[PDB]
RNA sequence: GACGACAUUAGACGAAUCAUCUGGAAAGAUGAAUCAAAGAAGGUAAUAAUCCUGUAGUCGAAAAUGUUGUCUCUCUUGAGUGGAUCCUGAGUACGACGGAGCACGUGAAAUUCCGUCGGAAUCUGGGAGGACCAUCUCCUAAGGCUAAAUACUCUCUAGUGACCGAUAGUGAACCAGUACCGUGAGGGAAAGGUGAAAAGCACCCCGGAAGGGGAGUGAAAUAGAACCUGAAACCGUGUGCUUACAAGUAGUCAGAGCCCGUUAAUGGGUGAUGGCGUGCCUUUUGUAGAAUGAACCGGCGAGUUACGAUUUGAUGCAAGGUUAAGCAGUAAAUGUGGAGCCGUAGCGAAAGCGAGUCUGAAUAGGGCGUUUAGUAUUUGGUCGUAGACCCGAAACCAGGUGAU
RNA sequence: AUGGUAGGAGAGCGUUCUAAGGGCGUUGAAGCAUGAUCGUAAGGACAUGUGGAGCGCUUAGAAGUGAGAAUGCCGGUGUGA
């Protein structure tokens, strides 16, 4: 381009308002907020989630559960991911990271089983689902519970 | 994708080949105007403040009482509508910069680069033979290649003697293969390149 | 990059008090005064400009009424026997035709007549 | 700053996979004897936050 | 220590160009040029990358010595096994009772304070570590200490910039914390602006001031002390063209006298008559005041980000997501950056299971999911935290000043 | 077939700079204040004054951006006998 015919692509800026200047813009003497009241004010309005003083929503409803401090969760990597693989080849954790299938093996590698598999190779990792072992084994092939 | 390396007398020296990868994409507007936006505001300071109602000097007490007698209730002698003054919402010291992706940045600098060699804007000679600083005689080889008034020439590492020689012809501006940046490549009207910067370039960014 | 107020105040006032020209006293002299007064003559002359068209209608039923009665007849018989024969020519054109000709309008005074 | 989860809310809710907000059911915890049984297990299964509420409430768990 | 460069710091010297024609001059049109580490900006009756100058080069002096590679003295080559007996720190570890700090509302408490308790151990050592006993880490706590890299800039100092451009970073680029006000603590202005050169009206003529003339350095004094020029409006005031039986939101729509035309063509008008006739405004069911508030001009007077969330262009670029910090770069672009940080899978309070799972003792129904699209993303309306559109309390607290 | 103090996505102008391009300018160039043009705009290209050395246009970006009242403040001025 030059630098004297620069030009946006279409459609990717737009002015901002700019309330209060005068009456033919449509916002222009009370600048969007009505007459008066509480939303009127300066730094008005009222907390979010707050109704007036009936009973908000989150105190009128109870608290169930807990959250386990150190609960496993496993990086899923599932059975038609595994076919950009080459036959025989033998699948490891540190190979799944590699090929970038497994972006963060977080306590280890559960293969599940969504996609059909349609190879046959060897895989190693941390946890089967029932299904996957059963279609890696059912192409021939083994898995190995790292 | 041939392009004729000349000699410095401009005559001719052979012919290289450049990639289209980078030296002949289709240029793309968008990415090139988000670049060249982006560098124009990472180059300010933005060194500018006022004081606001309670930094002005003075104005500490409530200057006639709140039921007055027969004028306006007033609170302090520095508020924003007083003559001494307290700014509403001026200007604030901050930083202008901002990012973007990183191989958009590299889209940016082939649309640049393929832009230059779509204009026949693009010169491509032998290596520069300076051994001293020498205005005048940089002069005469911009003048026997036929060059524009404004022109980027681009070495390979650096070249003490051609910066210091085309440093101030005004229009000229001498850069390495690593510091090309959007904004010069667009500002010039055409680009001289070494030979041995071409391949570097060539090697950055394809 | 402070922008100050400077000159297009003055041309924004400027103009409006040059409408204001020939208004009494304080009216060509001081801006909001005169601009309160340039809004309500815009309001007047839009007004007006309507009711232009009913006043000089009235005026020409008027002057046929006074040429109609010089030889016998209403406005409104004279506009009814007038439809009867056809003749389909303004209020206008029958005023002005009264005061300039006034033997074509004795003229068409007779077709209103007899088409009766 | 970073905007604060409101704290007390998210020890009672839970987000679904789309968007929502499964929550848990109010009138439970005591008297049931003034209750049949149908409503004791009918205040079982759990429900979903409004939408009407869902305006009023989207930015206090907005973290979740 | 000769300790081998403080800086090579005072600093100062030290580039290289230019002439001609039309208003004062060229720095407008002709014709030329600059010498290498400067060749780069920027200030001078006319806008010299080549007058003052820097930038480059030069030598460089006091307290200087980069401060080192022998650096006098002088180092400390470590002499290996065991821990068996001794030593390893005293009102103390060690705890009750009131309190404080720890994100944690004192408690079921792992660190500190007051008052009271008291009271260990030794190689078969003892002792200590967010309630108790066995295993893990630690000490040889209290007995004790002491390192650099680790904080920060009134303005110190010098050198610099989409900045303050002078209701300004400043209250004050002028006589400023001064006039002035107050007993005192304290509060706190206004007013800024040749030069082309005073050349500032010699000289000379009529009333003290002020004028009228000439006079002038005057390229231009309606450019006379208001040489920063210098504007407007309010207000004026003296001329005139048209205009004088009345009841008035003063205008508007319907026309005799007098004019005459630029940045040019139903141009430019000017001023006399019959009809019709309620504000920036605000606040209201409703107002035009007998509801509120108001001449002219203006500093000059009412929407950022730390930085988040959510919804509306382009892409690394889509099996896909890196950079945050850091580092190198001209306070840029950019380059690099995995000790490092969203999506591709959901469901359950959770264990867990997984295209399903929960419920159910059922694998059952039904809920919530599946049957592709996101972000390294970065960038254009609304919310949150800020004190958040602006102005305005009565009052509360803390530290002071006052019995003229 | 085509109104709305609250609503969305609109094309535009005064200050500044890039980031440019291209101009008006020391036989004069302003700007600013008095002129017939542009106009819903906001905002700019040719007769007096000014001086006597400063501004526009185009495209894009950034806003001490954004000028009839608030018993508004005042450099303030000046009226109403």
């Amino acid at each position: 381009m030059k630098l004297h015919e620069l030009k946006p692509a279409e459609g990717s800026r737009k002015e901002r308002n700019r309330v209060g200047r005068g009456v033919a813009t449509g916002n222009g003497k009370t600048s969007g907020r009505g007459h008066k009241g509480q939303k009127a004010r300066s730094g008005g309005g009222v907390r979010p989630g707050f109704e007036g003083g009936q009973l908000p929503l989150f105190r009128r409803l109870p608290k169930r559960g807990f959250t386990n401090i150190n609960r496993k969760e496993y990086a899923i990597v599932n059975l038609d991911q595994l076919n950009k693989f080459e036959d025989g080849t033998e699948v490891t954790p540190a190979l799944l990271v590699e090929s970038g299938v497994v972006k963060n093996e977080k306590s280890g590698i559960k293969i599940l089983g969504n996609g059909s598999l349609d190879k046959k190779l060897t895989v190693k990792a941390h946890k089967f689902s029932a299904s996957a072992a059963e279609a890696i084994d059912a192409k021939g092939g083994a898995h190995e519970v790292i | 994708a041939n392009y004729d390396v000349l000699k410095l007398d401009g005559t001719k020296s052979g012919s290289i080949e450049l990639s289209d990868a980078v030296f002949g994409i289709e240029p793309n507007n968008s990415v090139l105007f988000e670049a060249i936006n982006l560098q124009r505001a990472s180059l300010r300071q933005g060194t500018h403040a006022v004081k606001n109602r309670s930094a002005v000097s003075g104005g500490g007490r409530k200057p006639w009482k709140q039921k007055g007698t027969g004028r306006a209730r007033q609170g302090t002698i520095r508020a924003p509508q007083w003559r001494g003054g307290g700014i509403v919402f001026g200007p604030t010291p901050r930083s202008y910069a901002y990012k973007m992706p990183k191989k958009m940045r590299r889209l940016a600098l082939r649309s640049a680069l393929s832009f230059k060699a779509q204009e026949n804007g693009l010169t491509v000679v032998d290596a520069f033979n300076f051994e001293a600083p020498k205005t005048k005689e940089f002069k005469n080889v911009l003048s026997t290649l036929e060059q524009p008034k404004k022109v980027l020439v681009v070495t390979e590492n650096e070249d003490v003697n051609v910066e210091l020689s085309a440093r101030n012809i005004p229009g000229v501006q001498v850069t390495t293969a690593q510091g090309l940046n959007v904004l010069d490549i667009t500002n010039a009207d055409s680009l001289v390149i070494t030979e041995a910067a071409a391949k570097k370039v060539e090697e950055v960014l394809g | 990059p402070r922008v100050k107020g400077g000159t297009v105040t003055r041309a924004r006032r400027k103009k409006t008090i040059k409408l204001a020209k020939g208004y009494f006293g304080s009216k060509h002299t001081l801006y909001k005064v005169a601009k309160q007064q340039v809004m309500k003559s815009g309001q007047y002359a839009f007004r007006d400009r309507r009711q232009r068209k009913r006043d000089f209608r009235k005026l020409w039923i008027t002057r046929i009424n006074a040429a109609a009665r010089q030889h016998e007849m209403s406005y409104s018989r004279l506009m009814n026997g007038l439809k009867k024969a056809g003749i389909d020519i303004n209020r206008k054109m029958l005023s002005e035709i009264a005061i300039s000709d006034e033997k074509a309008f004795a003229q068409l005074v007779t077709k209103a007549k007899d088409a009766l | 700053p970073k905007m604060k989860t409101h704290r007390g809310a998210a020890k009672r809710v839970k987000r679904t996979a789309s968007g929502q907000l499964k929550r848990s059911r109010a009138f439970t915890s005591h008297l049931f004897a003034n209750k049949s049984t149908k409503q004791k297990r009918q205040l079982r299964k759990a429900r979903l936050v409004s939408k009407s509420d869902m305006k009023r409430v989207k930015q206090l768990l907005a973290y979740k």
